[PDB]
RNA sequence: UCGGAGAAAAUCUCCGAAUGAUUAUAACCUAGACUUACAAGUCAAAGUAAAAAUAUCUUGACCCAGAUA
């Protein structure tokens, strides 16, 4: 019973793992966007 | 060390050796590495790998441990399925 | 200044490893290798171990 | 002797001869050996066992080609060059 | 400050490469490890330059070059010089003629017929399977009439027993002119027989200029010859015998691996068990075993053991 | 500490051996010589140690080296010291396994 | 049978034997220098003021296959020695010679600007079409 | 106590560390070596596994108590 309970929980978590990884990958993308959203996209825009 | 005991008149084992080292029948001694469970977060991955290993003892260290333990700890033990069964003898040793 | 945290795998395994974060920085999360699953999975912070 | 032997079914025999030609002697006998232990009991065991695997893999079709190992890539790439040059 | 500066990585790179090739006092890595023709060429260039369509295609980066014509021109004009290198690279000269170098001149051509009009050209360094070369190939070298010649095929690397040897697959002698059917068949054609697991054997096709008809009785072989042992042969001795009337003029060599046809050759006509070779590396180096391997891990004892199974001795 | 030349020129070195240790690049990796994290130099092939000067060309990407290299006197180029191990054995040999 | 006689150890003399097997040594050092020399063969493309040349050379320094626009046969069919088409065309010629010599696997080490150059990209396109591999396989240990 | 610079390796002349932020999250296993009284400390081919190579820059033993699985 322990092995099956251990195995099934991993399967469910692994099954949803791709979506969570995509989300984590997604967030960091937007985080970086904000970095250049003002570093050059806005700050330099006025410096013109 | 107790060389002659009051009750039995024998030497006595130092139970600090028995709880730290393994003696192979050939004469070698195994030990762990000091600090292998300490502050692992700040140790490099290569450093941790070195720490986890089972390591041999020098000739003088082995000579000391032989003095600190009695003969019973030097006998040949026939354990079924022993994981050190193959390490109790030396092979191809000319020296 | 900084703290020692315990990142825990979200793959359903109990695998965890310790990392450092800055008290100011938000809670941490990283992709790391899980030996039991033999795949990269998300590790999210659950508990603090000590303040280093 | 692979072909003469009747215990193996004929369809299997043809597949085995093609797949494992390298192990067939000039006399037509299938020579397999092992030298992995100090006990002949164990040595013979793999010899007998290898025969069983051969029949099964020949009995069961290996549909899957699997991934292409770097050796197969080298064989395929060098083989392709032969055709281009051979086009004469 | 007087000297200018490179100002470009490429200029420095080229200068550095040249210096390494030049000899130096200090040790270095390398130590240890006619007129009418020219005028004609210029006239063609002007004609090509004048062509607006050629310029139009070039400026549109759509132009292309016919490889077929260049290949024929390359063979006639400067191909032999390159052909000499690929013979030097493979060591043909240093093997057949103990380091003597002969420039090939005749653009020799060989091809193995496969069923129908699908000829496998045997160029220099080509890869040809033994199966395809089961039968003798077609040789064409435009000897012209009144042109005595001689043809030789050799495997260079082989002779399982003898290291410094080279079998002759077949030697046609007294070949009069281009035609080859008129050659005296001193040796019949043997199919390639490279042993399994022995790597790439290099086979070469060499042609000598035959000055005067010489009977090669000492070289004739009993046809059919299936006593492989007899095929033992070394060019140097053969050439030395006839060096007066034999001068090489052509080359063509391919390299082949083992193949199923090789098993057929070893059994059917060679009538012997086929040898199998495997690439064996030297055993790994281990420092001499010590009674006390101080500070060494438990793996130390495994390095010096021979048998992987337990022994019990007197028990 | 104890930075120095562990193996001197001409010595028969076995693979993995360490040849020299350095805080800064007194020597540079040559042929069949590897570079370690700490910049120590070890033998990648069993052979003989050899030290030789040679021209130095850096990776194009690094700005500091390309700039310095570029801003050099047209006439000549800078050099460096390299360490090489000369392999002393063939990779392997072919032997007769069986006659079938 | 005298035919059956076989020496215990074979002595395959073919210089390209181990390299073709993939088991021969490649230089693995030169970590601090550019480019790396872990190649059995290398392609060096040099653009001179009026001419473009391509070579294939072994580690020992002997050129094997050389294609240059200075060669007469290429020039008569080649409009301008220095051109993108010339770079593309010379690559095609080099490939066939490389195919002829049996050199299927090769190493090319361009510089960042050279790699980005359209002409070099076009030249590599021709080599890829011919089947010459610009990357060698890793050694077998 | 340890590290960096000079004297130049014996005592002298000076600066810093008991970390710091960045981050690609940096796996397991295993030849040969460095250093070293012991103890601790370094580098690393090959193989396998993840991914699509990379962690970059500048330290305290044993016992004994804990924490979670
Ligand atoms: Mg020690
Ligand atoms: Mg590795």
């Amino acid at each position: 019973a322990r092995r099956q309970a251990r195995e099934q929980r991993i399967a469910e978590c692994m099954a949803k793992m791709p979506q969570m990884i995509e989300n984590w990958r997604k967030q960091k993308r937007e985080r970086w966007e904000k970095i250049q959203a003002d570093k050059e996209r806005r700050a330099r825009l006025q410096a013109e | 060390l107790t060389y002659c005991s009051t009750r039995k008149g024998k030497r006595k084992t130092v139970k600090s050796v028995v709880h730290r080292f393994l003696r192979l029948h050939s004469g070698l001694w195994l030990r762990r590495k000091a600090g292998y469970k300490k502050k692992l977060w700040k140790k490099s991955t290569a450093r941790k790998k070195r720490l986890r290993e089972f390591v041999f003892c020098s000739k003088t260290q082995s000579k000391l441990l032989d003095k600190m333990t009695t003969s019973f700890w030097k006998r040949r033990n026939w354990y079924a399925g022993d994981p050190y069964q193959m390490y109790h003898d030396r092979t191809n040793l000319r020296v | 200044k900084t703290i020692l945290v315990k990142l825990v795998s979200q793959a359903g395994t109990g695998f965890s490893f310790n990392h450092k974060r800055s008290r100011l920085r938000e809670k941490l999360s990283l992709l790391h290798y899980d030996p039991i699953v033999n795949k990269k999975v998300l590790f999210v912070e659950q508990k603090k171990i000590r303040s280093l | 002797h692979l072909a003469s032997a009747d215990w193996i079914e004929e369809p299997v025999r043809q597949k085995i001869a093609l797949t494992h030609k390298n192990k067939i002697n000039k006399a037509g006998e299938l020579v397999l050996t092992s030298e992995s232990s100090r006990y002949q009991f164990r040595n013979l065991a793999e010899c007998l066992q290898k025969i069983r695997d051969m029949i099964a893999e020949a009995s069961q079709v290996p549909k899957e080609p699997s991934k292409e190992d770097a050796r197969l890539q080298r064989l395929r790439i060098e083989k392709m060059n032969r055709e281009r040059l051979r086009q004469k | 400050e007087r000297l200018e500066k490179y100002r470009s990585f490429e200029r420095y790179r080229r200068r550095a490469e040249q210096e390494a090739r030049a000899p130096h006092w200090w040790r270095t890595y390398r130590e240890h490890f006619r007129t009418q023709k020219l005028l004609e060429r210029k006239h063609f260039l002007r004609e090509l330059r004048a062509n607006v369509e050629e310029e139009r295609a070039a400026r549109l980066r759509t132009a292309s070059i016919p490889l077929e014509a260049v290949r024929a021109e390359w063979e006639r004009t400067c191909g032999p010089y390159h052909k000499q290198r690929l013979a030097e690279y493979y060591g043909l000269y240093r093997d057949l003629f103990h380091g003597a170098t002969f420039v090939p001149w005749v653009p020799l051509h060989v091809a193995y017929a496969v069923g129908e009009e699908d000829l496998i050209p045997v160029y220099h360094g080509n890869e040809v399977t033994p199966t395809e070369a089961s039968r003798a190939p077609e040789v064409t070298y435009e000897a012209d009439k009144d042109s005595l010649w001689t043809l030789l095929f050799i495997n260079l690397d082989g002779h399982l027993l003898e290291p410094d040897a080279e079998y002759v697959h077949w030697l046609l002698t007294n070949i009069p002119s281009n035609r080859v059917a008129e050659g005296q068949e001193t040796c019949p054609y043997l199919p390639p027989f490279p042993a399994r697991g022995s790597g790439f054997h290099r086979f070469a096709f060499l042609l000598f200029k035959q000055d005067k008809p010489i009977n090669f009785s000492e070289d004739t072989r009993p046809s059919p010859c299936y006593q492989l042992a007899q095929r033992t042969f070394r060019t140097f001795d053969f050439y030395k015998r006839h060096q007066e009337a034999m001068t090489p003029a052509g080359l063509a060599f391919f390299q082949c691996r083992w193949d199923d046809s090789v098993t057929h050759t070893f059994h059917q006509l060679l009538d012997m068990r086929e040898p199998v070779f495997e690439f064996v590396r030297p055993p790994p180096y281990h420092p001499k075993q010590k009674r006390f391997p101080h500070e060494q891990p438990l793996r130390y004892l495994d390095r010096y053991r021979d048998s992987h199974e337990p022994t019990y001795g007197i028990y | 500490k104890h930075y120095g030349i562990k193996k001197m020129e001409g010595h028969y070195v076995h693979a993995g051996n360490i040849l020299g240790t350095q805080r800064q690049f007194r020597w540079h990796p040559g042929a069949h010589v590897g570079l370690g994290r700490n910049k120590c130099l070890y033998a990648l092939e069993e052979g003989i140690v050899r030290y030789t000067k040679d021209v130095y060309v850096p990776n194009p990407k690094n700005t500091e080296a390309v700039d310095l290299v570029t801003s050099l006197p047209k006439g000549a180029v800078l050099y460096k010291t390299f360490v090489h191990v000369v392999p002393a054995k063939p990779e392997g040999t072919f032997k007769l396994v069986d006659m079938l | 049978k005298e035919n059956e006689a076989v020496a215990p150890e074979f002595t395959n003399r073919n210089p390209r034997n181990l390299e073709l097997l993939g088991v021969a040594r490649k230089e693995r050092g030169w970590a601090t220098v550019w480019p790396n020399r872990e190649f059995w063969h290398r392609l060096r493309v040099v653009k001179t003021q009026h001419h473009v040349e391509a070579f294939v050379e072994h580690l020992n320094g002997q050129v094997v296959v050389s294609a240059s626009t200075r060669e007469w046969a290429i020039k008569k069919h080649l409009y301008s020695t220095r051109n993108v088409v010339a770079c593309e065309s010379i690559g095609r010629v080099l490939a066939q010679r490389c195919l002829e010599a049996g050199i299927n696997f090769m190493v090319y080490q361009p510089t960042p600007w050279e790699a980005s150059s359209d002409s070099i990209k076009r030249l590599q396109n021709a080599m890829t079409e011919s089947g010459v591999m610009l990357r060698e396989p890793r050694r077998i240990y």
